[PDB]
């Protein structure tokens, strides 16, 4: 059905993400059973580590475009970041390098994650047909192997430790290498325009200086949240000055606003909500036991299904409100399961939660595909980066509204945990749906603004 | 995912008894282990737990007398009895439940040990 090359893209994206969900699904809970942090540091330093690994995704476009090639970045990507892994494996050696490994997936990921999308839309003549049906099969790749991570990685460090997942992380991004290194005849005539020239030794000088120079900022910045938060608040407000001073545009910032709420929520399903599941839920369902951190494989799970489903059945306004009622939706459900559908012990069935990440993975359906997309769609280069600060901005205030959920070591208690997770959940859904109200009041105007 | 409890047996009111649950496979250490008791005619009762951070939650009846330890080189969890009292005998199981919970009804946790006799007998010697 579709061009050679388009497989060979497929499954290299395949094999990357599920090596960064493997990190992802874990990394909290191993802030706070191997580091020993407690819940609201391991919140809050995961909210650090979010915040780079999406900030620094506006630099591997760059480099793709216009330094180094789209197949060399992707070569270069891949090897930055299983060092990463292999390095965050060596963490339990070594502890003290816990930091710089995560810095190194940060900015390996950083300069990979653009580019095999860039390589996918040339492997089609400009006005194919199927473009938008390798996109979605593209979506489904990154939520194939994001499932596969989710759900087999907490599996795997439970019973061989992290040393082997982080080390399996690795391997993945080894494979996916291997597979793009042999079916790389497949892509000869494809690429960007110093794809073709022979490579700058300079230029890959001045990728490498940076990216390390870049590796050692991010272990600083997670290792003191306290002064990232101030290097992103001045940061904001000096880009919204310089916004305000040079009304699509306009109509990209609210939207950007909303994107922001968006992205603080879907920040809770690796520690909130991870951390509810682990507390207030039963690890059973269908009669199986399961390691609760593997309930994060829902998001995945159900975007496998509803992206096929959705991409067979207003425009850019309503989608990003509809979205935004969805999630809200999703914390609504949470907060009410906890308030009314609890066993006597403290805990909720795990069909309630099925339904928040349903809720939750067809508001990113709507919203996170749907947005740059056709933020692009309004605009430039100055917008995308602050695009990606704000979106990293996001991921730092996520990780400081799940602290607000935080459970001491030494309770013991569901029905001591039960309320907090319910109180914080139910106001996030409640000021959702008001975020959402305000949405759909402004999709008129915003709607003629675009014309 | 199988524990195995050892330590069990006949003591007189007053003694102690040292239990002990070890799992094969999954480490411990990521788990909330339970003690639950069954005496005869009863349902299974929590009687003492440890979560995966070293807090402990206690059976009223118990407090004083039990205490759940955990050795996180052998993998293992103890339950130390003193003052046993004949009220105490019972089947006891070890549960593990992921997590730094430790809920009150057996539904709560996944993985069970078979389970090991405990009897205290009113044997006191003679005056
Ligand atoms: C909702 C998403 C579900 C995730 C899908 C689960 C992936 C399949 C697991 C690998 C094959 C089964 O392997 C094993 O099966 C048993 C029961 O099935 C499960 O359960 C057992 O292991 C896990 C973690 O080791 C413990 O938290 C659990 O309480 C224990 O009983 C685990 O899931 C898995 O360790
Ligand atoms: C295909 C050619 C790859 C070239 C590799 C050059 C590596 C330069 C190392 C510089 C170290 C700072
Ligand atoms: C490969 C680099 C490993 C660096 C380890 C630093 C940790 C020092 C512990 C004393
Ligand atoms: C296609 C080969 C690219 C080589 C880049 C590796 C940088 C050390
Ligand atoms: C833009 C939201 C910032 C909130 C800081 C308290």
């Amino acid at each position: 059905q579709q061009p050679r090359p388009f497989f060979m893209i497929f499954f290299v994206e395949l094999w990357e993400r599920f090596g960064y969900y493997g990190v992802q699904g874990v990394l909290a809970v191993f802030f706070v059973k191997q580091l020993g942090f407690s819940q609201e540091q391991a919140f809050v330093t995961f909210g650090a580590f979010a915040a780079l690994v999406y900030g620094l995704i506006s630099i591997g476009g760059y480099v793709g475009d216009h330094l180094l090639g789209t197949k060399r970045t992707i070569v270069l990507g891949a090897l930055v970041l299983a060092i990463g892994y292999f390095m965050t494996g060596m963490s339990l050696l070594k502890p003290d390098l816990i930091f710089i490994a995560l810095g190194t997936i940060a900015v390996g990921n950083g300069l990979f994650k653009a580019n095999p999308a860039s390589l996918l839309s040339k492997c089609y003549p400009p006005k194919d047909p199927r473009l938008d049906g390798a996109f979605t099969l593209f979506y489904m790749s990154i939520n194939i192997g994001s499932l596969i991570a989710l759900s087999l990685a907490p599996v795997i460090a439970d019973r061989f430790g992290y040393s082997v997942t982080y080390n399996l992380c690795g391997a993945g991004l080894i494979i996916a290498l291997l597979v793009y290194i042999a079916c790389r005849g497949m892509v000869k005539d494809i690429g960007s325009e110093p794809d073709f020239r022979p490579m700058s030794f300079s230029k890959l000088l001045y990728v490498l200086l940076g990216s390390v120079v870049m590796i050692f900022v991010c272990a600083w910045l997670m290792h003191n949240v306290e002064v990232a938060n101030l290097v992103l608040i001045v940061l904001s407000i000096v880009v919204t000055i310089i916004f305000f001073r040079q009304n699509k545009m306009f109509v990209a910032f609210v939207l950007m606003l909303e994107a922001v709420v968006f992205y603080i929520l879907y920040a809770q399903m690796p520690t909130s909500l991870n951390f509810f599941a682990i507390n207030n839920v039963h690890h059973e369902i269908l009669g199986f036991s399961i390691n609760p951190v593997s309930f994060q494989a829902l998001n995945p799970f159900w975007v496998v299904l509803a992206s096929p489903i959705l991409a067979g059945i207003l425009s850019m306004p309503m989608k990003f409100t509809l979205g935004m009622f969805m999630c809200s939706l999703g914390f609504l459900t949470a907060a009410a399961a906890g308030m009314w559908f609890a066993d006597a012990q403290g805990l909720t069935s795990p069909w309630f939660i099925v339904l928040v990440y349903l809720f939750q993975s067809l508001g990113e359906l709507f919203i996170s595909a749907l947005g740059l997309a056709m933020i692009a769609a309004l605009v430039m280069g100055f917008i995308l980066g602050m695009w990606f600060l704000t979106q990293a901005a996001a991921f730092l205030l996520g990780g400081y509204v799940a602290t607000f959920t935080a459970v001491p070591d030494n309770i013991t208690d569901p029905l001591e945990t039960l309320p907090v997770y319910t109180n914080v959940f139910g106001k996030i859904g409640l000021v959702t749906l008001g975020v959402a109200v305000v949405m759909l009041l402004m999709v008129p105007w915003l709607k003629r603004m675009i014309a | 995912v199988q524990l195995v409890e050892s330590g069990g047996g006949l003591v007189q009111a007053g003694g102690s008894l040292r239990l002990s649950c070890a799992a094969s496979g999954p480490t411990l250490s990521n788990y909330a282990v339970g003690w639950f008791r069954q005496a005869p005619g009863k349902e299974r009762e929590f009687v003492a737990g440890i979560n995966w951070s070293s807090g402990l939650r206690y059976k009223d009846v118990v407090k004083g007398r039990f205490t759940v330890s955990r050795d996180n080189v052998k993998d293992t969890v103890y339950l130390q009895m003193n003052s046993l009292k004949p009220e105490d005998t019972a089947v006891y199981y070890c549960a593990a439940r992921f997590g730094g919970m430790l809920p009150l009804q057996p539904s709560g946790y996944a993985n069970w040990g078979q389970g090991t006799q405990v009897t205290v007998s009113s044997h006191h010697h003679h005056h």
